[PDB]
C-alpha cells in the first residue's frame, strides 16, 4: 500500500498571516500543519498532473471533504532550479477532497487546479510573457488555496505568450490549458 | 499517582497522613514559604544580660508547628544578633534547635518535599556590652492569589 | 440442568403471559441457528491486509414446532392460542435459560407454517421462524450501593484521647488515619459499570413541582443525559421505560396513569445509551431499576 | 479610464464570519474572525459616468452569504402528536433546530412530517 | 505533574508523577474531580474544553467536585503555553501593617 | 511431528491468551483451504497471450469447531469463552504449526454456529468460518550482528616481526592482509535480507529532546523511512508497532504510557515496507526487535 | 571503468571492468559506497540523482 498524510483544508485566509516568530526573530508566513491521522491508501487511481483524469482512493481514515491529502513516496525526484542548482525533493501526490462516498472512496482532484478555480484572467495579463501570468495565477492572496511560491524552469516559459481568441476575458483553467499546450509542460 | 490524604480509610490503611504531608498543607492555608514564618507571643519573652528567653512563644517554620516554654537563646556582646529556627528531620529527637547568628542566614530549604536543615530567622536582637537594648520581629509575609475582601485597616503602607 | 426455553407477550411487564416451550403443549425443537455473523470490510492491497469496521448480523431463528394436545380439537385450539398470542404483541420476547446463564431475545414473529401431515390425535410438526430485534440481553436488577464509616482505633485514628488535652501521634504507615465522615449516610452511589441501552425503572418522587427524575453522569462526574419530568402533583411513582419498540412514560397516582412525555425536558435527555459511571436521582426518595444490556454472543 | 482596459491590478475583498465586508490588505487579524474554507470568484466592473471606482455596499451583495435552513423529515410520535401548519421547536441529537411542520406523508405503513428551520437565529 | 499539592473543598491530595492527556490545537481546561464514593480513589484529573467547575458541596452533601486548576493551551504537536486558575481568599475584615499589590484593587 | 493449531488473542502483546485448537477442550478440526487463488489479467492478442499482474486472493477457512467438555455445564462454558475471547479483540492470530515451519494467519470471525444436537455430555459439532486479513507469514526475533577481529599470522599479516627492525613481505596471493580493526566492538549491522511488512520494535532512547528511533537503509546506504520522536524527556523505552491493524507510538517512562504521534517526524517516516539493506538506530542505547515477515503459501 | 583506481576514507581500492548503469537524460552522479559491515564485498557503486556524499 502507500502511505498518506491526511490535513485539514489549507485556508489561505489563516495561513497567509505573517506572524510565525521565527528562531532568528524576523517574521514570517504561518508554517503547514502535522497530519490530524495518518493513514494508509488502498484500491487508488493516482494522477501525478491531472491533465485528463481526477484520481480516486479508498482511504483508511475517515477523511472530509476539503481536507489535503498528501500520498508518500520512498523515492526522491531531483529538480532543477537553477541553471547548475539541483534540489533534492522527496516524491509526493498532493490531492484536496472533492467528495466521498458511503464507503469512504474518496475523489481526489490535484492540488493545482482545484488553487487556480473560479479565477478570471483578462486579455490584458496575457499581453506579457508567459512568467507573468504564472506570477498571477499562482498567489495566496488570490487564490481559494494556500501557496507558499513555485518553482519555474525559466527557458520553458521564456516564450511570447499565446494569443487570445477575440482577446476576452479567459478562466484560469482555459489560459493554463493553452499555456502548457505551447510549453509542453505539467505542474506539480 | 496521586496521593489522597483528607480522606477516610475503611481498612484504616488506605490514606496514611504524615507529617511533612499536614506541613505542605498547612503552608498553603496561610500562605507561606520557606523563607517567613507564624510567630504568636502569648507572654512577652524576658531578657537576662546576654541572653533571651522565650516564656511561651509558638512559632510555624516551613508548616511545621513547634512551642518555646522558657527557651534561653545565648546572645553576642555589642552585636546585633539574628535568632532563626533550625529544623533538621534527621534529628528525630530533637529536630527544631536555636541559634543567634552574626547576619540573617534564611536559607528556605525545602524540607516537606527534599532533603535538608532549614534555617528561618524570626526575631532581631541588638544588645550592648550588659545586655538587650532592643528587640525587631521579622514581619509574617502571607503571600496570595487574589481577596475578596469586606474591609480593610492599613497601619503602614499600600 | 437441561436448557429452558420461555416465549414472553410482555416481558418487563404485568400482562406477561408465558409460554413455556420447552415443556409445556406447544413446544420448540432444534433451533437454526443461535450463533452470529459478521462482516469485517477487509480489503487487502499487494498481500497485506487492512480491516475496516465488523457488521455483527444476527441470522433469524427457526424452531420446529411441535405440538402435544390430546385430541383433534385441542391441538387446532393450540395453534389458534398461541399463534394469536404471538400477534397481540408486536414482538415477544425469547429466554435462552442454561445451567450457567439466563439471557434473552425480542424476536419479531417473521414465518408460521399450518400443513394437513397430523400425527396420532391430530398434533403437529411446523417450523416457525422468528426476525431478530436484539440478540441476546441480560436482564439484570440494578440496586444502589452505601457507604460505611471506617471502625474507630487508638493511635492509628484521629481522635485526642489519653491523657489531657487529648493526643494523636505521626507515625510512618500508622500515624493517623480518618474514621469516615460525619452522615455518611448520605452518600448512596448508583454505580454503573458496563453501557447499558433500554431500561424498567420504577421512580417514586418527593415533592410536587420540583423536577423529579433521574440523571446519568460520566467517569469525570459530567452529565450525559437525564430523564427529567415536571409535575403539578405529586404522582405516586413515574414508570419510565427506554426500550425504544415500545417507549413508555407514565406517571401513576392511585389508579390513574398520566402521559408524562409532553411534560419532560427535553434539552436534558440527549442520550438512551447509558456510558459507564453514575446516576443521581431527582426529587426522589426511592427508586426500583431493572437494567437491560448486550451480549452478541452466548 | 487612459486605457479604456483593466490594466489595473485587482483588489480583493473578503467577508468576515460576522458579516463586515473589508478590503484583503486592510486585514489585521488571526484568522479566527474569517471563514474556515475560501470559495473565490473574479468580478468585472465598468467605471461610473463621474469616474469614481464601484461602492463597497455594491460589491457586498455579489459576495453575501445565504439562509442555511436545516429540514427533518421524520415518523410520527404518538407520545407527542405534530400536524401540519404547526410552529414547533426540534430537539435533535443535542441541538436545538426552530421552524414548522410543513408537509404530511400518508402512506399504508407509516406517518411522517417535514420540519422546515425558519432561520433568523443571531 | 512532577510534585502538585492541591486543596479542593478542603480536601488535599498530592499529584506525583501524575500525567494528563491533552486535545491538540486546544485550549485544555485541567479539572481535579472528587468523588467521595469512590472509596479506593476518590480524586481523578481531567482536560476538558470548558471550565466545567460545579461548587458543589462534597462536605455536606453529595454529588461530584469538579474544580478547574489549570489552563494548558497546545498546538498540534504540544504544550504552547500553561495558565494557572487564580486562588480566591474570601475574607470578612483584615488588619494589615503592609501590602504589595502586582494588579489592581 | 503431526501439526499444531492456536489461537492468540493478542500475539505481540503482554495479555496473550491462548487457545489449543489441537490439543485443547476447544478443538479445530478439517481446515477448509490452506491454498491460494489468484486472479492473473491475461488479456489475449491474435492468439499471443500477455499477463498483467497477479493479485494473490486468500479464502475464507472454515474449521469444524468441536468442544470437549464433561458436562451440559462445561461444554457451553467453552462455546462461551471461545466465541467472546475472539469477539473482545478486533482481530485474532491463529498459527500453523509442523516439523518444518511455524506461519502465523490474521483473522477475523465470519461466522459461528449454535445448535442443539448434543452428542454426549452435551458435546458440541459446529463450523467457525473466518476472513483473511494476512495469510501466512513468519513472526521472528530480529538481533544485530557483530564483527570480530581475523587471526594475526607471521607472514600472512601486516606486522614488522622476527629481525629487527621487524619485516613484512610482498608475496604473489599470500602478501599482506590487515587482522583486523582497532575498536571492531563499534562495528554492529541490524542486517534486513528479506522484504519486512510489519514490526514489534522497544526502543531503548539516549538522549533527551533528540531524535530518537530508528531509520532504514537500502543497499547503498542511503535512506527510504524512518520512524523518528522528538520527545522533552529521557522515555524508558519507546514501544512501537508497525501493524496496520492495530499502529501503537508509545513512550513509556516508569508506569506512564505517553501517545507518541504528533512528536513523531511524518515527512522521514515514507513507507511500512521495509528493504533489503540495513537499520540504524538513532539515538539509542539497545534495541529489541520482532520482525514479522509475510509468505503467500506455506 | 575499466581501470581505475580509487581512495575514499584512506581505503584504496580497484574498479576493473566495473560496470554503472545509467539513467537515461540526466545527471548521473556516481558514488563509491563503504560498509565495513559487509565483509566479503564492503564497496559498491551507485548512479545517483544528487550528489550524496
Ligand atoms: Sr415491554
Ligand atoms: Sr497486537
Amino acid at each position: 500500500m502507500l502511505e498518506a498524510n491526511v490535513y485539514d483544508n489549507f485556508n489561505p485566509n489563516y495561513y497567509n498571516i505573517s506572524d510565525f516568530s521565527m528562531p532568528n526573530g524576523k517574521k514570517e508566513k504561518r508554517g503547514l500543519p502535522i497530519p490530524k491521522a495518518r493513514c494508509q491508501v488502498i484500491n487508488y487511481e493516482l494522477w501525478e498532473t491531472g491533465y485528463l483524469y481526477t484520481s480516486s482512493a479508498t482511504l483508511t481514515v475517515s477523511v472530509e471533504v476539503g481536507d489535503i491529502v498528501q500520498i508518500l513516496f520512498p523515492e526522491v525526484v531531483p529538480i532543477e532550479e537553477a541553471l547548475g542548482k539541483k534540489k533534492k525533493l522527496n516524491l509526493d501526490m498532493v490531492y484536496l477532497v472533492t467528495d466521498v462516498d458511503e464507503s469512504n472512496k474518496a475523489t481526489l482532484k490535484n492540488y493545482f487546479w482545484a488553487m487556480i478555480e473560479s479565477l478570471d484572467v483578462p486579455n490584458a495579463i496575457t499581453k506579457t510573457t508567459n512568467f507573468a501570468i504564472i506570477d498571477y495565477l499562482i498567489d495566496p492572496n488570490k487564490n481559494n488555496l494556500m501557496s507558499y511560491g513555485y518553482f519555474f524552469n525559466s527557458s520553458i516559459f521564456a516564450g511570447k505568450a499565446t494569443i487570445n481568441r477575440k482577446a476576452e476575458t479567459s478562466s484560469a483553467h482555459d489560459v493554463a490549458k493553452r499555456i502548457f499546450s505551447k510549453v509542453q509542460f505539467q505542474p506539480t | 499517582t496521586i496521593k489522597n490524604f483528607t480522606f477516610f480509610s475503611p481498612n484504616s490503611t488506605e490514606f496514611p497522613v504524615g507529617s511533612n504531608n499536614d506541613g505542605k498543607l498547612y503552608m498553603m492555608l496561610t500562605g507561606m514559604d520557606y523563607r517567613t514564618i507564624r510567630r504568636k507571643d502569648w507572654s512577652s519573652p524576658l531578657n537576662t544580660a546576654l541572653n533571651v528567653q522565650y516564656t511561651n512563644t509558638s512559632i510555624i517554620a516551613g508548616g511545621r508547628y513547634f512551642e518555646l516554654l522558657n527557651e534561653t537563646v545565648a546572645l553576642k556582646g555589642d552585636s546585633v544578633n539574628y535568632i532563626h529556627a533550625n529544623i533538621d528531620l534527621t534529628q528525630t529527637a530533637n529536630p527544631v534547635s536555636l541559634s543567634a547568628e552574626t547576619a540573617n542566614n534564611s536559607n528556605g530549604v525545602d524540607i516537606n518535599n527534599g532533603s535538608g536543615v532549614l534555617k528561618v530567622c524570626f526575631d532581631i536582637v541588638t544588645t550592648s556590652g550588659t545586655g538587650v537594648t532592643s528587640t525587631k520581629p521579622i514581619v509574617q509575609t502571607s503571600t496570595l492569589d487574589s481577596i475578596s475582601v469586606n474591609d480593610m485597616t492599613v497601619s503602614g503602607s499600600i | 440442568g437441561v436448557r429452558q426455553y420461555k416465549i414472553h407477550t410482555n416481558l418487563d411487564g404485568t400482562d406477561d403471559k408465558v409460554w413455556d416451550v420447552t415443556n409445556g403443549k406447544v413446544r420448540f425443537y432444534q433451533p437454526s441457528n443461535l450463533g452470529l455473523q459478521s462482516t469485517n470490510n477487509i480489503w487487502q492491497s499487494n498481500g497485506i491486509g487492512v480491516m475496516g469496521t465488523r457488521s455483527i448480523t444476527q441470522p433469524q431463528i427457526e424452531f420446529k414446532l411441535e405440538t402435544f394436545g390430546e385430541s383433534l380439537e385441542e391441538n387446532y385450539q393450540l395453534m389458534k392460542d398461541f399463534v394469536n398470542d404471538i400477534l397481540s404483541k408486536k414482538f415477544v420476547t425469547l429466554e435462552y435459560q442454561t445451567e450457567i446463564f439466563q439471557v434473552y431475545a425480542d424476536l419479531a414473529l417473521a414465518d408460521v407454517t399450518k400443513t394437513e401431515g397430523y400425527g396420532k390425535n391430530g398434533t403437529f410438526s411446523e417450523k416457525i421462524t422468528f426476525d431478530i430485534i436484539t440478540k441476546w440481553y441480560t436482564y439484570e436488577n440494578l440496586t444502589f450501593d452505601k457507604i460505611q464509616n471506617g471502625k474507630v482505633i487508638a493511635g492509628m485514628s484521629k481522635i485526642y484521647g489519653g491523657t489531657a488535652p487529648g493526643n494523636y501521634k505521626y507515625i510512618k504507615g500508622t500515624s493517623y488515619t480518618y474514621y469516615g465522615e460525619s452522615d455518611i449516610d448520605r452518600l448512596s452511589r448508583w454505580d454503573i459499570k458496563e453501557e447499558i441501552f433500554s431500561f424498567m425503572g420504577i421512580l417514586y418522587p418527593k415533592l410536587p413541582k420540583t423536577p423529579a427524575g433521574v440523571r446519568f453522569l460520566d467517569d469525570i462526574g459530567n452529565e450525559y443525559t437525564a430523564i427529567v419530568f415536571k409535575t403539578e402533583q405529586v404522582q405516586d411513582y413515574i414508570l419510565i421505560n427506554t426500550d425504544v419498540n415500545d417507549e413508555t412514560y407514565q406517571g401513576w397516582k392511585g389508579t390513574t396513569a398520566l402521559n408524562l412525555f409532553p411534560v419532560m425536558d427535553f434539552e436534558r435527555y440527549r442520550t438512551r445509551i447509558i456510558e459507564k459511571g453514575q446516576m443521581e436521582l431527582i426529587n426522589l426518595s426511592k427508586a426500583e431499576f431493572k437494567i437491560k444490556r448486550k451480549a452478541d454472543f452466548v | 479610464k487612459a486605457t479604456d482596459d483593466y490594466t489595473d491590478p485587482p483588489k480583493m475583498y473578503i467577508a468576515k464570519n460576522n458579516g463586515d465586508v473589508i478590503d484583503y490588505s486592510t486585514y489585521h487579524g488571526d484568522g479566527t474572525d474569517l471563514p474556515d474554507v475560501r470559495t473565490a470568484k473574479t468580478l468585472f466592473y465598468d467605471r461610473d459616468d463621474h469616474g469614481n471606482p464601484p461602492e463597497l455596499s455594491t460589491i457586498k451583495v455579489e459576495i453575501s452569504p445565504s439562509t442555511i435552513v436545516t429540514r427533518l423529515i421524520f415518523n410520527q410520535n404518538e407520545l407527542l402528536p405534530l400536524y401540519v401548519n404547526d410552529l414547533v421547536d426540534i430537539w435533535y441529537e443535542g441541538k436545538l433546530y426552530s421552524g414548522y411542520i410543513a408537509d404530511r406523508v400518508k402512506t399504508e405503513f407509516n406517518d411522517r412530517l417535514i420540519f422546515v428551520e425558519s432561520g433568523d437565529k443571531p
